[PDB]
């Protein structure tokens, strides 16, 4: 009755085709003017569409809206890599008297097997031993799909904590990355010997180590 | 005691049908003295009929003496004077009164429809505008429907004598923002004179 | 052609009241046929819409939250702005300014938004940021701990300082209420066009210092 | 049956634009020869006030006079719906002539400004008309003008105020504009001045994007 | 000042960016939108081009026009070969209160540009003397591109009108195909000595003769 409902996702395959809902109530998506916006990773949303199925000048025709009693749907067609990004549909709302999105869809076109994480690890700088502090930093680039078990242990076994690990992120191969940094005190940099960066990416663990000279 | 000269609705006027008629009333008149006099001349020459109902009491010690005459079509819309004769009490020189069609070339107006503003599109009922200019005289028609049924929540403003000699004005109707979105036709009609066959209409809707 | 740049304290302690502003260019908020309004995106979750003003003052606010926000448009500067009091942790994401659908007077739909802009209702201050230089096609970074309001332009310079056609950015991470990220760069095996030998350049920008150092 | 009096209001710009002094005028009328000196009391609200100004009476054709008095009225008294009464007396007057205004009385209503471009239709035709809809407001009393790039406007009228369903006002402006102004990119607005809205003023501006 | 005016002739290479103007006065394409209209050779006119630069769905998006001043033109980006077809610009006429269209423009598109106009001429048949005719037949077979002219002649001096020809028109062959005829009475051609059909593609005025031979 007061907000649109997309699916949270939806993926397809290249040359393909696929649509996306947005079920709504009729005090909004179905007596007003349907939005769609697309937002690929990390950027300002774009207006997709307009009034239901107008396309701004600067869109693929490959992109169409459409409405139909209290609900509407975008429709991708001849799908490509550079569509998997999030997309959103906004009305206005006569209830709440305001805007209002759904929550948004996921979509990834489902392709690329190959991802080859060129990990890398860091050792400690001296300004940082001359100050506490044993830093290892292990940059990981591109890898699809972006997300990996990274293992940090000492000569055998493996410690508790003292290392962060981010989240992925698309870069500009369009290939999700992160990076992981380990703490423990800089007397344990000189204490033991050779620290290693596991990366199980389904399977294949590449991976780096570092001397403590 | 003052006198008051009516003319008749131009709606009234331009249907053949319909029946047109002068109206004459009395405001201000006592209980004393309040029996009076009608004597109605058409460019001089005269008929004897005028209905005229009685003196209805009204709320300030006084009445509203009222007194119609049915009149002919083309008369009135030719140009034709009527006087209306008042016979009263205090009234020495009993006041008369004459009115007639305005003078001049006519002219026929254009009708434009003009669709709710954008942003008017967030309230829950819309304004449907009918914009009505160029014509002359300033007796005119003006009503708004939908689906053969007349629509009610309309208004309509007062003839403008615009810049150009020529009268204009506009017609708002108000409509559930629902029944607009929804694409549903509205129509302004509009009677007047000058229009063929005394009438035209512009429809106005959401087009698809 | 036509624009809009968010302006903010990238940071905002608690109970306060965040304060940022657009600037339009390539169109005048003057011409009065569009709306601009702000959206708000909390990091994890979607979009929001907040407000919308018209170049002569009248606002459209969200009911979720009008009683603590205010809008407001500077017709001689070109530009709005956004006031949210009271912040919590909801209140923060990337704000961004954009103007109504493209159509006249439109109120529901917006064709042009801004850059965008974090805002983190933090509770330390924010700091500037402590670089450290670190460790066929090798290559090094320069790591950098300390700061917190997260917004670090890195980017590289050669020995005759050059422009080292290489550059990355990756995901920054909170350790402690505050962030620390590094930066790879790729290079040849001593070669390039303009790059001698003796270290390089790690430029790293920051509203609260631009801290630079060399890599060994 | 001597003279007769009317009390007119402040024009509403004048009460709007706190910048400026609006004031009641009471019109005396039909004043003989034989006793031209005519005497006016303002009012208050009751409080008698002696601020009033006379303009010394003036000579008409039809043999008689045309007595004039104001009073400049605060830009606050009057939008507080302060009343105003003129007493008038006159040798020819049996007993003095008293007459009141004020505001309109009941609660205010801010109105709604819509611009709306012409019909396509019109566009053939040298002159297009630019509408300014003025809605829901109350009291009745408003002004409109129309204006581009900072000089006012010649070619435009504004319809009177029409009493809505609802209770509130509603009136229409027309601007008449060469064709070509129109369609170059010209921006027009209308400016409407009404207690209710904001700073008693608001703006809205029309042209082809 | 009252009639917009287009080069009768365009066409151009398959991807090349091909661009036609419209000429006029203040009066129309000055202060009026313009419209452009994509007639396909056989079919009814489409609308192409809206409010000066608008373009309707189903409209490929290599197409855009502009205007200015009292001129404005549409021009196709990569042009191609279902490109090639008559376009018309329109207006308003604010002097005349009536919609104007231009002179039109004809565009084709480039490929296998070998023009073999064969010309052929048949004299008048045997039983068509006979009903008091001379109709004179010039068969100007297959060629490319679409568009030919002619001339005929008794001697060396041609015969003004009289010779209504057809247009050209295509074929399987991609290859266009026309003719054209000559009136003549038969006292006219059993006097003269011999008529003359010259055809003009592209230059070469490839042409051939009959004789009053009876045989
Ligand atoms: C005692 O009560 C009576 C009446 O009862 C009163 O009771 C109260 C409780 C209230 O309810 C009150 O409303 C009600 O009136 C009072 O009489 C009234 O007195 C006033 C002021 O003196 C007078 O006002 C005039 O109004 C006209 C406008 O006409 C309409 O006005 C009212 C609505 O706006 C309405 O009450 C009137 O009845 C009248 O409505 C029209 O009535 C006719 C007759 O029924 C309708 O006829 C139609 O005919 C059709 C035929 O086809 C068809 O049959 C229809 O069914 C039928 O209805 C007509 O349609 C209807 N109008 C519509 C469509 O609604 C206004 O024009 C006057 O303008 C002024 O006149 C002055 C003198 O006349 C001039 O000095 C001024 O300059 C001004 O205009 C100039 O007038 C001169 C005349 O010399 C012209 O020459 C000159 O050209 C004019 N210049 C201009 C401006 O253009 C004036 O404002 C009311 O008319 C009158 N009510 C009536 C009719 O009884 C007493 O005043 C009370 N006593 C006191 C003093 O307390
Ligand atoms: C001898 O001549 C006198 C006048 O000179 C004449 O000379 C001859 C030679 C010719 O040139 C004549 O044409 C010329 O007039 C005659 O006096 C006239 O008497 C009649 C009545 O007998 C008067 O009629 C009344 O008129 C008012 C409207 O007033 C305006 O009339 C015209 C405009 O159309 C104009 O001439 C006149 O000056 C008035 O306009 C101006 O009025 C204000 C004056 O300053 C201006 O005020 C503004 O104030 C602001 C303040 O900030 C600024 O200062 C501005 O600068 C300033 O202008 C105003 O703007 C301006 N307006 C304009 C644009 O002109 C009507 O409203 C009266 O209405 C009716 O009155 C009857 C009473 O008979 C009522 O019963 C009716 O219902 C109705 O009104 C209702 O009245 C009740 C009573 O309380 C109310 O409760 C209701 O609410 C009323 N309804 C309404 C409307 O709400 C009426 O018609 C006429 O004005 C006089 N002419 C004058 C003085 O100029 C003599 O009669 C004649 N002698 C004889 C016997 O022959
Ligand atoms: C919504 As408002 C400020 O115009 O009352
Ligand atoms: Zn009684
Ligand atoms: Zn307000």
């Amino acid at each position: 009755q007061s907000v649109l409902t997309q699916p949270p996702s939806a993926s397809g395959t290249p040359g393909q085709r696929v649509t996306i809902s947005c079920s709504g109530s009729s005090s909004n998506i179905g007596s007003n003017y349907v939005y769609w916006y697309q937002q690929l990773p990390g950027t300002a949303p774009k207006l997709l569409i307009y009034r239901n199925n107008q396309r701004p000048s600067g869109v693929p025709d490959r992109f169409s809206g459409s409405k139909s009693g209290t609900s509407a749907s975008l429709a991708i067609s001849g799908l490509r890599s550079e569509d998997e990004a999030d997309y959103y549909c906004a009305t206005w709302d006569d209830s709440l008297s305001a805007v209002i999105f759904g929550g948004g869809t996921k979509l990834t076109v489902l392709g690329q097997p190959k991802a080859a994480p060129s990990v890398t690890l860091f050792p400690p700088s001296s300004e940082e031993l001359q100050a506490n502090k044993a830093t290892l930093v292990c940059l990981i680039s591109d890898f699809f799909p972006g997300a990996v078990t990274v293992a940090w242990k000492a000569d055998g076994a493996p410690v508790k904590a003292g290392v962060e690990t981010t989240k992925p992120s698309k870069q500009s191969n369009n290939k999700y990355a992160a990076s992981s940094y380990l703490s423990l005190t800089p007397e344990q940099w000189k204490s033991h010997r050779s620290y290693s960066c596991q990366v199980t990416h389904e399977g294949s663990t590449v991976e780096k180590t570092v001397a403590p000279t | 005691p003052s006198v008051f000269l009516f003319p008749p609705k131009p709606k009234d006027t331009l249907m053949i049908s319909r029946t047109p008629e002068v109206t004459c009333v009395v405001v201000d008149v006592s209980h004393e003295e309040p029996e009076v006099k009608f004597n109605w001349y058409v460019d001089g020459v005269e008929v004897h009929n005028a209905k005229t109902k009685p003196r209805e009491e009204q709320y300030n010690s006084t009445y509203r003496v009222v007194s119609v005459l049915t009149v002919l079509h083309q008369d009135w819309l030719n140009g034709k004077e009527y006087k209306c004769k008042v016979s009263n009490k205090a009234l020495p020189a009993p006041i008369e009164k004459t009115i007639s069609k305005a003078k001049g070339q006519p002219r026929e107006p254009q009708v434009y429809t003009l669709p709710p503003s954008r942003d008017e599109l967030t309230k829950n009922q819309v304004s449907l505008t009918c914009l009505v200019k160029g014509f002359y005289p300033s007796d005119i028609a003006v009503e708004w429907e939908s689906n053969g049924q007349p629509e009610n929540n309309y208004k309509t403003t007062p003839p403008v004598l615009d810049s150009d000699g020529s009268f204009f004005l506009y017609s708002k109707l108000t409509v559930d923002k629902s029944r607009w979105q929804q694409g549903n036709v509205f129509s302004c009609s509009v009677m007047h004179e000058a229009l063929h066959n005394h009438y035209t209409q512009k429809s106005l809707s959401l087009s698809p | 052609q036509l624009q809009l740049q968010e302006s903010g304290p990238g940071l905002v302690k608690p109970s306060e009241t965040l304060s940022l502003t657009c600037t339009v260019s390539g169109g005048s908020i003057s011409r009065g046929s569009h709306y601009w309004g702000w959206i708000r995106q909390p990091p994890g979750k979607g979009l929001e819409w907040i407000g919308s003003i018209y170049y002569s003052g009248n606002t459209y606010f969200n009911p979720s939250l009008k009683s603590r926000v205010t809008i407001s448009v500077d017709t001689s500067k070109n530009q709005f702005s956004l006031k949210l009091s009271s912040v919590t942790a909801a209140d923060t994401a990337v704000y961004y300014c954009a103007r109504l659908g493209p159509d006249d007077y439109t109120l529901d739909g917006m064709d042009v938004w801004g850059q965008g802009t974090t805002v983190t209702v933090s509770s330390g201050s924010a700091s500037a940021p402590t670089l450290f230089p670190l460790v066929s096609s090798v290559a090094v970074g320069c790591l950098a701990q300390d700061f917190l309001p997260d917004s670090i332009t890195f980017s590289w310079k050669y020995k005759n300082n050059s422009d080292i056609s290489s550059t990355r950015g990756f995901p920054s991470v909170l350790r402690g209420g505050k962030y620390a990220a590094t930066s790879q760069v790729l290079l040849p095996s001593k070669d390039v066009m303009q790059g001698t030998d003796e270290h390089v350049v790690c430029k790293v920008q920051h509203p609260n210092g631009n801290k630079e150092k060399n890599v060994p």
